[PDB]
């Protein structure tokens, strides 16, 4: 059976992220569980990450920082905290970070 | 005859699927054998009391015991 | 995918599964652990009235069987 | 009795809904805003009466599952077949002289 | 005890109502090849409570009204007559059991009628009273069928009792001898709700519904709610009517469990249909009835009066 | 004390349901309502964001005025506008609903809708990019996210 | 060369008439499209997730401007007013003087973004790549006099996005 | 119920684009044509090169004709997914306009990738396109057009057999041939109606005389036939796309006039002719020599017209901007009659109407 494929694709999600903690905060700030491959880390604590089996649009994100330049951005995340050399890369102008 | 109805299938067939189910709701169930026993149980279902006779002497075919030979039976309506 | 609209479907399943559990719940525990008495039809009535004046306690509920006869 | 309790529970939590929904949207005071025969159609009558009329015919229809326990058997098939036919055949005519036109 | 059973019967509807939209937004969505609500809650779970707390302090619009009386009215018989439509349903046990449920749904349903009508009172503009017109001769138009459909499948019934319909569909599923009235019966209690494709009040084929029309209208919350419990009760009660679950006596909640995911697999079937055909016009809806859907309501009546004749098959009355 | 702390967690609640429930009504006058009609298309999907598409004109929170507003629409503008109930959002949508755009100096186009209408978030584009407009969107949530209705209230 | 959309003349048979009659009462095209639906219901939605997703874009993509340097922080505008020549929108405003030690620079360079119809003429009428539109689009504002830029904000805007400026011109300037 | 007089009001979004035209040069007035169909972006662009090149007396060269056709098919892809999705949308079927947006979410992704902007290109100029397609970009030309016809039939999967669908189409909005030539009617409007007329076919423009394609002809003149008008449109225009990117030439990509089209900016910033001519052209503008002529072009809306005058000078005299969604709104009050209030919006939407185009 393949549904037991899916059900340890999930728990491996919830592992990936360091258990239910990391989990829930993903779930909560990104609305997106999934994980992928840590591609680099910025300067503010912006993390981008891949996943090339995703279909491409989603193939490529970023989880946000929780502070940046002194607001809590916890929540009050914002498409503008990409610094520009991370925002080619995000919004695929080059295969290159 | 066989134009016009393939004409109305062909056109309406709404209408010809309703004449054709009111005709045989009509026409059926003077042909069907279970006519019969709808009548048959209809009137052997027991809404009020069986009110007894007063024996005079002269009743040969009225028991004297639900569970006496004579009598009218169900048995065709255990069996059918 | 479409597994994410399990949970409303979920929530709005369990909304839906209470008020059924609820009244059965609640009918087994007003009639000493039975179904509801069901009196559509006058003599049904007439035998429920006659448990509630049978059984002393003045319930219907209460069955009196071959105890209470010497 | 319970019927009427469970009425009076129903009408209560809508009056209730409704005063709320009325009231409580005029918690928030608001910036005071200041600044600023119907035509016939027969066919719109007529639905209306034929659904009034149908409706009726339906009100004949209603006592047939109890009528179907009856021991005169052929006499109720035939008035019930006889009553949904006359339904039936208001429709025809409904039909057949216009009158199911433009809300067909 | 029995306020309890009343209360558990009628917030859980107002929660399932509540639950309804998110699951009509999300089924919606993933219909439409993108996704619904997952931002305000986790996997949208807190958008019904965001979205009412949003309607619940939100400006009464502009306009005044032409009855108050009626403005007021509208609302309120809207929600209790969609709050009543559920003490009979059997699910396993109805709240309040009459030997009648049947009767008193339809009757009650018919009813609903009137809060459309104030409403259209109520509103000053006289194109807003013409569009609840055309929702009232839908409604009524659709209301013969479902009676006669109803009478129909009761004819193998026995009576108008709905815990009934549990014992007789106790071998089939009551759609097996009557498909073709479950198909009408669906489709008339879909044009019943004013509900896709059969809402041209919500949509187009409306002379009032045109963007900057005046008529003050009640708070849409309320009505909304009354739709919406309306929508999951037709779909118990055909659930109930033509699908009737496995019931043991002693384990009521098997039947509770089965009735649910079928109602649910049914409510679907409403949100699946609304995004998948476009509208009636009204005069084909009107065709729709009266020159498709009564005739075979009528031939099929006739049909299953003369048949549990034919067959030997009359229920029994108790 | 206290009650500064009850009326700040009650414009928690109130501004997490006005932002989390937006109803737009969209003057969709020109080629940026089919760039909105791609902010509601598949991909960038207002409709998951409680946004949702196609919403009444009378129960609606934030007016998108997504193109060129002429002479000739600017008071149905307005009356669109006077018709909303409160409280109601303005986001211009484009550069002809910014500030005239490519039509500034014509003789039929109302220089911007802020001529007309209080604007809260201006949206710049030829169309903005569908991105561009949720972008906008968002940063409308974010405005609602800190007002201050309660606790202004409770210090008035 | 040309071909006619609906001239089909149905068949008149009774296999014919009885498959349009059992489409007509068994509603087979509607279930056909609640099957096209239901197959949608089971697709991976073609959903991104904005902001911590970002639609795709090329290095062509014309969004906010911003005014470059040489690579010795000197600023490449020479005042020429070819920029504002060739805008459609005449978004760009123009003055200038020669500066302390003689140079030919600007001493105005407005550009109101509310104008602006993002076409790109003035990042291909420049000739020294000194204004191009980069790739921001993420900018929009709370008042309309923020998107009045003017100098000071246009500099800023190419200091903020040099690094990404020059490597999507180093993509594309062979196209040019 | 009935509709006896319906009298459209217009000018909501009358912008006085053709007299702003005439205080622009060719060049600058450019943009203006991405903005009268706005769905049809580079078709009104090609319409207006058309224009200035054949005042001009210069031709483009042949890699920038097949770049104007194969763009101009995919501009008519999303205005047929705009107006059948549309269409849809307002009698009431919502879902296949989530389906097919996803697909011109797509092809503006094409136009961005080949000029910077998802729908306001300024690519298809005077002289040829500004500039050349960049690497790998016809590859996902092919993976669109590949799949492309599954997401049609599942369109037509939704509509066309659909007795809701057809109830609302079949009997509405019926034209005849000579009220529809008479009416000033044009494209689907007239093809609905059994006309057999294509400005791509009779006229031929930059290279359509080379690709090969069939021309979709209604039987009934009605909203259903110019459903499947535009259906069998979208599947010709993936027929001729599918040639394009197997039939692209080499070559350059604007007129190697460099007093019409600007220079590379290597050369601009080697030689001084570049230069001169880069600062004249971007200046200034190229003169165009003086006369009017009346170009028009199979836009997907009909016939695209532009009667532009020319004095001589580096700006347009007068442009006048026929489009077909003004003549197909004036036969709208024909259209209507006998119909009802719901018909109405059926037929706006078989007339396809953008109110850019029809208001200027
Ligand atoms: C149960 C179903 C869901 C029900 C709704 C959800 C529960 C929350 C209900 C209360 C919501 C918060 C109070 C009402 C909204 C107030 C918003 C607002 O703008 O207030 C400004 C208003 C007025 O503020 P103002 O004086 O600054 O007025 C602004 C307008 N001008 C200046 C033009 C006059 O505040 C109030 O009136 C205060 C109301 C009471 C505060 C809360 C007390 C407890 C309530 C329980
Ligand atoms: C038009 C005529 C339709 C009715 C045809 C006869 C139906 C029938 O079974 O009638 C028997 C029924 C009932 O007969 P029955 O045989 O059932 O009577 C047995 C006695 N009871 C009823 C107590 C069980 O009616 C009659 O016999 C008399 C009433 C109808 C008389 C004819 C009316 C003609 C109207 C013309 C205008
Ligand atoms: C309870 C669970 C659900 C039940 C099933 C329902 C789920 C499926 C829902 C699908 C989506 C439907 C959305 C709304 C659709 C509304 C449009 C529509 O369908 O219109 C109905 C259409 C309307 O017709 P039409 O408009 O398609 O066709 C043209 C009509 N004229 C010619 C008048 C212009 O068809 C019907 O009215 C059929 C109703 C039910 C038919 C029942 C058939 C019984 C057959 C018995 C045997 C017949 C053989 C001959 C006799 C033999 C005797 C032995
Ligand atoms: C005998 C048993 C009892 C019979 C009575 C009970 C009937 C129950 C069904 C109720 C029907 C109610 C409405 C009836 C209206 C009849 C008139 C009618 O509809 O005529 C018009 C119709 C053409 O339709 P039109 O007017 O064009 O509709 C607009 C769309 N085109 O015209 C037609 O389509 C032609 C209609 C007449 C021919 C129909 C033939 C059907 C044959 C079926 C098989 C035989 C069944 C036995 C009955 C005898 C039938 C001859
Ligand atoms: C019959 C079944 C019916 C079911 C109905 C309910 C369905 C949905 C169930 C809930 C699903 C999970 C909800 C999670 C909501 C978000 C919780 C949360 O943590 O929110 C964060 C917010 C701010 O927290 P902050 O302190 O800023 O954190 C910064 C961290 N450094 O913190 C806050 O805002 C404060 C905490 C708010 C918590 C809200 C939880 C949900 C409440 C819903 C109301 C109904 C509750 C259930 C009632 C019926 C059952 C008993
Ligand atoms: C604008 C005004 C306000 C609008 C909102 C509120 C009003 C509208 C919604 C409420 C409608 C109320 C309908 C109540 C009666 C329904 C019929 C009924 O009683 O059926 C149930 C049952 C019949 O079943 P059966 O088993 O045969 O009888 C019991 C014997 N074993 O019979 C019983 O169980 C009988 C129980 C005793 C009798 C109950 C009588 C109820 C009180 C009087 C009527 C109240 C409503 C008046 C206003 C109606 C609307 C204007
Ligand atoms: C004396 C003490 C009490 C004083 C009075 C207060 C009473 C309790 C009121 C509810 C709690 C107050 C705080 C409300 C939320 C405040 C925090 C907040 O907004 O956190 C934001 C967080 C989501 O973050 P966001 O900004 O949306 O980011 C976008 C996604 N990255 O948001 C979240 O994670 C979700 C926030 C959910 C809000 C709470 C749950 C809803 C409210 C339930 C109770 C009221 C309604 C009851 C039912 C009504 C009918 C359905
Ligand atoms: C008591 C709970 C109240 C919840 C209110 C939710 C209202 C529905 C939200 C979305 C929506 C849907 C689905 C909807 O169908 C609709 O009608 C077209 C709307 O109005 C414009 C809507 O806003
Ligand atoms: S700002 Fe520009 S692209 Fe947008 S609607 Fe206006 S003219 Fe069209
Ligand atoms: S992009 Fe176009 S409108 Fe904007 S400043 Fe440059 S030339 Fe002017
Ligand atoms: S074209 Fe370039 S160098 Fe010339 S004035 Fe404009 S920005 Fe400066």
């Amino acid at each position: 059976m393949e549904l037991l494929q899916v059900l340890k694709r999930g728990l491996q999600q919830v592992s990936g992220h360091g258990g239910l903690r990391g989990y829930l905060r993903v779930l909560f700030r990104a609305n997106d569980v999934r994980v992928g491959t840590l591609v680099g880390e910025d300067k503010y604590g912006n993390k981008y990450y891949e996943d090339n089996k995703q279909f491409f649009g989603r193939h490529r994100w970023v989880i946000y920082t929780t502070e940046m330049n002194g607001k809590n951005t916890f929540w009050d995340v914002d498409g503008s905290m990409v610094p520009p050399e991370w925002h080619r890369w995000l919004h695929c102008m080059t295969d290159d970070p | 005859v066989a134009a016009f109805l393939k004409n109305v299938w062909a056109k309406e067939p709404v209408l010809v699927a309703s004449f054709a189910i009111a005709g045989l709701a009509v026409i059926l169930p003077t042909l069907s054998p279970y006519t019969k026993y709808s009548l048959m149980i209809n009137r052997a279902t027991p809404y009020n009391y069986p009110v007894p006779l007063r024996d005079d002497g002269n009743m040969p075919d009225v028991p004297s015991h639900p569970q006496d030979p004579q009598g009218p039976s169900l048995e065709w309506l255990k069996r059918l | 995918m479409w597994f994410e609209v399990l949970p409303g479907i979920a929530v709005m399943g369990v909304c839906l599964f209470i008020p059924g559990m609820a009244t059965a719940r609640i009918h087994r525990f007003s009639n000493g652990g039975r179904e509801k008495r069901v009196a559509h039809y006058s003599y049904q009535w007439y035998l429920m009235e006659r448990d509630r004046r049978v059984s002393g306690v003045n319930r219907y509920y209460v069955s009196k069987g071959l105890e209470n006869i010497d | 009795m319970n019927l009427m309790i469970t009425l009076l529970t129903n009408f209560t939590l809508a009056t209730l809904l409704v005063t709320i929904a009325f009231w409580l949207p005029q918690l928030n005071v608001y910036s005071e805003k200041t600044s600023p025969r119907l035509p016939f159609s027969m066919k719109f009558f007529l639905v209306a009466i034929t659904f009034l009329l149908f409706d009726l015919e339906i009100a004949l229809l209603l006592p047939l599952p109890w009528a179907s326990q009856t021991t005169n058997l052929n006499t109720m098939l035939t008035m019930a077949l006889l009553l949904i036919f006359l339904l039936a055949v208001s429709l025809a005519y409904e039909w057949t002289q216009k009158g199911l036109e433009w809300t067909e | 005890m029995f306020m309890i059973n009343v209360l558990t019967l009628i917030i859980p509807i107002l929660l399932a109502v509540a639950f309804l939209t998110l699951v009509e937004r999300k089924v919606l969505g993933y219909m439409q090849f993108r996704k619904g609500p997952n931002v305000v809650g986790p996997y949208g779970l807190l958008q019904p409570i965001a979205d009412a707390i949003k309607l619940f302090i939100k400006e009464p619009l502009r306009p005044a009204t032409s009855s108050i009386s009626m403005f007021i009215l509208a609302p309120i018989l809207a929600l209790t007559l969609a709050l009543t439509m559920w003490i009979p349903l059997p699910m396993p046990y109805p709240l309040i059991n009459m030997n009648l449920g049947v009767l008193f749904m339809l009757a009650m349903s018919s009813l609903a009628v009137y809060s459309i009508l104030w409403s259209g009172w109520a509103s000053n503009s006289k194109y807003a009273l013409i569009g609840a017109l055309r929702a009232v001769a839908q409604t009524i138009s659709y209301e013969v069928t479902l009676a006669i459909i109803l009478l129909s499948v009761l004819l193998m019934n026995g009576s108008f009792t709905l815990s009934t319909l549990i014992i007789t569909q106790e071998q089939v599923w009551l759609i097996f001898p009557a498909w073709p009235l479950a198909m009408m019966w669906f489709i008339s209690t879909l044009a019943e709700t004013n509900r896709a494709p059969f809402d041209l009040t919500e949509g187009e084929s409306e002379l009032v519904s045109g963007f900057n029309v005046e008529y003050a209208a009640g708070p849409f919350a309320l009505f909304f709610m009354a739709e919406y419990a309306n929508i999951i009760m037709m779909n118990i009660f055909t659930t109930t009517l033509f699908l009737g679950a496995f019931h043991n006596p002693y384990m009521p909640e098997l039947y509770t469990i089965n009735f649910t995911i079928k109602s649910l697999l049914l409510s679907i079937t409403f949100l699946w249909i609304r995004a998948s055909y476009p509208r009636f016009r009204y005069d084909q809806l009107m065709h729709l009835l009266w020159k498709n859907f009564l005739p075979l309501t009528l031939a099929l009546c006739m049909w299953h009066v003369s048949l549990p004749i034919l067959l030997s098959s009359i229920p029994p009355q108790t | 004390s206290r009650g500064e702390y009850v009326v700040a967690k009650l414009d928690d609640l109130i501004n997490w349901a006005r932002r989390s429930s937006l109803w737009p009504m969209t003057f969709g006058l020109a080629c940026c309502a089919v760039e909105m009609m791609h902010m509601a298309a598949p991909r960038y999907d207002m409709d998951r964001f409680g946004v949702v598409f196609r919403a009444s004109p009378r129960q609606s929170d934030v007016m998108i005025v997504a193109g060129t507003l002429t002479n000739k629409m600017a008071p149905a503008l307005r009356k669109v506008y006077d018709q909303m109930p409160e409280p109601r959002y303005v986001v211009s949508m484009g550069s002809c609903a910014n500030g005239g755009g490519y039509y500034h100096y014509s003789y039929s186009v109302v220089r911007g809708c802020d001529r007309i209408v209080p604007v809260d978030i201006y949206v710049p584009g030829c169309p903005p990019t569908a991105e561009a407009l949720l972008y906008g969107i968002l940063q409308l949530q974010k405005k609602i996210k800190r007002e201050k209705r309660l606790r202004i209230w409770y210090r008035r | 060369t040309y071909k006619y959309v609906n001239l089909r003349e149905p068949s008149m048979d009774m296999k014919s008439v009885t498959d349009r009659a059992a489409q007509t009462l068994l509603w087979t095209e509607l279930i056909r499209g609640l099957g096209m639906t239901l197959s949608y219901l089971f697709r991976e939605p073609a959903t991104i997730n904005y902001p911590f997703e970002k639609g795709p874009l090329s290095p062509r993509f014309r969004g906010e401007h911003a005014l470059r340097r040489y690579p010795s922080g000197e600023e490449r505008c020479i005042a020429c007013k070819l920029c504002e020549a060739v805008c459609p929108a005449q978004a760009i405003t123009i003055e200038a003087e020669p500066r302390a030690d003689g140079s030919r620079r600007t001493t105005r360079y407005d550009i109101d973004m509310t104008k602006c119809i993002y076409c790109g003429f003035c990042q291909e009428a420049c000739p020294v790549d000194a204004i191009v539109e980069g790739p921001n689009f993420e900018f929009s504002t709370e008042t309309h006099e923020e998107l009045l830029y003017n100098k000071e904000k246009l500099l800023n805007n190419g200091d903020k996005w040099e690094a990404e400026i020059a490597a999507n011109i180093q993509a594309d300037y062979l196209y040019r | 119920e009935m509709v006896r007089k319906c009298d459209p009001h217009i000018g909501l979004l009358h912008r006085g684009t053709e007299k702003l035209i005439e205080y622009k040069t060719y060049l600058q007035a450019l943009p203006y044509f991405d903005r009268l169909d706005y769905v049809s972006m580079m078709c009104n662009e090609q319409a207006y090169s058309l224009a200035v090149e054949k005042l001009l007396n210069i031709q483009p060269p042949p890699r920038a004709q097949w770049i104007r056709v194969l763009f101009g098919e995919i501009t008519r892809l999303l205005n047929h997914i705009m107006a059948v999705t549309t269409h849809a949308l307002d009698i009431g079927a919502m879902t296949p306009f989530f389906w097919m947006f996803e697909e011109r979410e797509k092809m503006f992704e094409f136009y961005e990738r080949v000029s910077g902007a998802r729908m306001h290109a300024a690519y298809v100029r005077p002289g040829g396109v500004h500039q050349d397609l960049p690497l790998g970009l016809m590859d996902d030309i092919y993976e669109f057009s590949k799949n492309f016809s599954l997401r049609i039939d599942e369109l037509e999967e939704m509509l066309t057999n659909n007795r809701i669908w057809r109830n609302r189409t079949v009997d509405i909005g019926v034209v005849t041939a000579e009220d529809a030539l008479n009416y000033g009617f044009s494209g689907v409007m007239l093809r609905g109606s059994g006309i057999q007329w294509d400005l791509r076919k009779t006229q031929p423009y930059d290279v359509y005389d080379q690709v090969e394609f069939d021309v979709p002809i209604g039987s009934r003149g009605d909203c259903y036939d110019r459903y499947l008008c535009r259906v069998e449109e979208m599947r010709q225009s993936i027929r001729i796309i599918s040639q394009c990117l197997n039939k692209m030439p080499p070559g350059e990509i604007k007129v190697d006039d460099a007093k019409v089209s600007p220079p590379k900016r290597a050369e601009m910033k080697t030689s001084m002719e570049s230069l001169i001519h880069h600062f004249k052209l971007y200046t200034e503008g190229y003169q165009v020599p003086p006369g009017a002529t009346y170009t028009a072009i199979e836009a997907p809306k009909g016939e695209f017209g532009v009667y532009l005058v020319s004095d001589g000078s580096s700006r347009p005299y007068r442009c006048k901007i026929k489009a077909p969604g003004f003549a197909h709104l004036a036969g709208l009050d024909k259209m209507s009659k006998g119909h009802m209030l719901a018909d109405v919006v059926a037929i706006i939407g078989t007339q396809d109407i953008v109110f850019g185009e029809v208001d200027r």
